[PDB]
């Protein structure tokens, strides 16, 4: 089961991560039923 | 979910996912109809003893 639990905050910080307190809602409950051990974030380019 | 209780309309204010909402002793005091998104208190039937 691959459970995705989410929540977006405004921040005005700069650099690091903002020092307090959010609670993360559920938001996606997920039926795979496969084998995960290593993922990679997507990115994207600007083209100039 | 069976049960037997008054049930009454509820001024919480359940967040989308949360679907039965528990009190201070872990008993489901509240419910959320599934027909008409509403939230309802479940107040058990009154206990006497006579
Ligand atoms: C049917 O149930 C859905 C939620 O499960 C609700 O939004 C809708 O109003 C209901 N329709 C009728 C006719 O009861």
């Amino acid at each position: 089961y691959f459970k995705i639990y989410s929540k977006h905050t405004p921040i005005n910080l700069v650099r690091d991560l903002p020092q307090g307190f959010s609670a993360l809602e559920p938001l996606v409950d997920l039926p795979i039923g496969i084998n995960i051990t290593r993922f990679q974030t997507l990115l994207a380019l600007h083209r100039s | 979910l069976t049960g037997t209780g008054v049930l009454t309309e509820s001024n919480k204010k359940f967040l989308p996912f949360q679907q039965f909402g528990r009190d201070i002793a872990d008993t489901t005091d509240a419910v959320r109809d599934p027909q008409t998104l509403e939230i309802l208190d479940i107040t058990p039937c009154s206990f006497g003893g006579v």
